[PDB]
């Protein structure tokens, strides 16, 4: 839901008070993708 | 209740009261009274 997916992008065309509620989903969007992947890694790990 | 508390007191044109808030940009805002970027307190203005 940000303006754009490259976080240079984002930077590159808001202010500091707007480029941060662009920014924050990247951040919630991408922790969210790690805490998938490490969640199914310790999965797959207990199969191992 | 408040650690300290310092009231910052001047006159500018009635177009620029947009340029007082932080974050802002502008001909006053640039140059001559800057607020940071993650400030707290009120602005409070009137035409005189």
């Amino acid at each position: 839901g940000a303006i754009s997916s490259v976080l240079n992008d984002i930077l590159s065309r808001l202010d500091k008070v707007e480029a941060e509620v662009q920014i924050d989903r990247l951040i919630t969007g991408r922790l969210q993708s790690l805490q998938t992947y490490v969640t199914q890694q310790l999965i797959r790990a207990a199969e191992i | 209740c408040f650690t300290n508390v310092y009231a910052d007191s001047f006159v500018i044109r009635g177009d620029e009261v947009r340029q007082i808030a932080p974050g802002q940009t502008g001909n006053i805002a640039d140059y001559n009274y800057k607020l940071p970027d993650d400030f707290t307190g009120c602005v409070i203005a009137w035409n005189s």
